[PDB]
């Protein structure tokens, strides 16, 4: 079947409902401690100790 | 309320009386001039003005039928419609005066009874009542019977009222309603209930309707009685203080048909005890279709109890298993996430319970790290619009 015959390739499989959320919930997370680090350091600022 | 702010301070009082003649007449003068004048009080003594107005109202309603004050509302404004909306009768005009005199001899005029005691009691004498109702137990298979001794003593800002019932419920049986005398050092009686005895065979007789409950859990050999109440429909200024069993306490918050026992044991359960079993009943009370802020304060019955498990440390580290037992998204596997709305039970008690779980502390540190962990996952595992609901205060709260 090496020569012969042929398949089909997908290559692409993880199905992981709990794994998915928490990549998902991750990124959220990502998008906002880089948001709230680009307009932390952008505008009036005023901080919680001395220069932070 | 009312019981806060008159501890704090003297009786918020209802004057007919004037101090004219340059006169006084003042006990309620702890801070400042109440009788002819609106711009002196304060907004405590203006909302707690509110408050007993709210409660005279109530003890009106405990004397006289609502039929009765609809038909004395009624007449009310059938005298202010009809002075109203005319030519200026003169001399003839001023009936949309409707105050305190005329509106006594309107209700005497409807029905006729001692809401002049009842004035005297508590319109002129601005007083918060304690309650130190003493349990005595008799028939434990004794000579006398069913017997429960009344005290009150507590001056700086006391009163002392006199005939009144009480509320007693059997195991399985009647409200007793027992009468009650002035000269306040007695003894009283209940109006018995059988002996109820191989209880293992009376297992319901009818213990309010169809309710269904069996526990010989609680001290069972000679006890007929399951829980003291004065005025249940709360008509006196009260702050009842008292002793039972704490399986009585405990066997009241597996079920009772009143919210006001409910909570009212939730504090007196939150001041001394810790067994397991109180955790217990209080996750089986905290697991059906109760109430919603009776659920609230449980969890912070968990939290001062679980405060006192230092050396006592006997369950789990609590409120994980009440979130992973009640909430099912697609079955959550081992954290509960998403959409949990459109039952406002569930709203209210994931609006709280994380407070009360952050209390949850055993002194070494005090040491929440599991709980500190679990709520950073909480605050990681936030939705999108499939909840149509502006998901604001559970975030407000969880800050809390």
């Amino acid at each position: 079947x090496x020569x012969x015959x042929x398949x089909x390739x997908x290559x692409x499989x993880x199905x992981x409902y709990q794994v998915l959320r928490e990549k998902a919930a991750s990124q959220r997370r990502d998008v906002e401690r880089a948001l709230t680090r680009f307009m932390a350091k952008t505008g009036e600022t005023q901080s919680l100790f001395k220069d932070d | 309320k009312i019981v806060a702010y008159e501890l704090k301070t003297g009786g918020v009082l209802l004057h007919p009386i004037f101090g004219g003649g340059k006169e006084k007449d003042n006990p309620a003068s702890h801070l400042h001039f109440s009788i002819k004048h609106p711009h002196t009080l304060s907004w405590e003594y203006y909302s707690m003005f509110q408050c007993k107005a709210h409660l005279v109202m109530r003890l009106i309603e405990n004397r006289i039928s609502m039929e009765f004050m609809l038909q004395v509302f009624n007449k009310l404004l059938s005298l202010a419609s009809t002075a109203s909306s005319q030519k200026f009768q003169s001399h003839m005009w001023s009936q949309m005066l409707v105050s305190t005199s005329g509106f006594l001899k309107s209700i005497s005029n409807v029905s006729g009874k001692d809401i002049q005691p009842l004035i005297k009691q508590w319109v002129d004498q601005s007083g918060v009542v304690k309650f130190y109702g003493s349990f005595a137990f008799n028939r434990k298979r004794n000579v006398l019977e069913l017997e429960i001794k009344q005290d009150y003593t507590s001056p700086g800002t006391q009163k002392y009222v006199g005939p009144l019932k009480v509320t007693v419920q059997e195991l399985d049986g009647s409200f007793n309603h027992t009468l009650q005398i002035e000269e306040n050092s007695l003894k009283h009686d209940i109006p018995c209930h059988s002996k109820s005895r191989r209880n293992k065979k009376k297992k319901i007789p009818l213990m309010n309707g169809e309710e269904v409950d069996m526990d010989l859990s609680a001290m069972d050999a000679d006890s007929p009685l399951l829980w003291i109440r004065i005025d249940p429909d709360m008509s006196v200024l009260r702050k009842v203080e008292f002793e039972q069993a704490d399986f009585m306490w405990q066997y009241q918050l597996r079920y009772e048909r009143d919210v006001v026992a409910q909570q009212e044991s939730i504090l007196a359960l939150e001041k001394f005890p810790t067994p397991a079993s109180r955790l217990a009943l209080t996750d089986i009370l905290e697991q059906e279709q109760c109430f919603y802020r009776v659920r609230m304060s449980a969890c912070f019955c968990l939290a001062k109890i679980a405060n006192s498990m230092v050396s006592t440390w006997t369950g789990p580290p609590a409120m994980k298993s009440l979130f992973t037992r009640m909430f099912c998204c697609k079955s959550c596997p081992n954290i509960v996430k998403t959409n949990n709305f459109m039952s406002f039970q569930s709203y209210f008690l994931q609006k709280t319970m994380p407070v009360a779980m952050a209390l949850l502390r055993d002194v070494h540190n005090l040491c929440p790290k599991e709980v500190l962990t679990f709520i950073l996952d909480l605050i990681k595992y936030n939705d999108n619009r499939k909840n149509k609901f502006s998901d604001n205060y559970y975030r407000a709260e969880m800050i809390d």
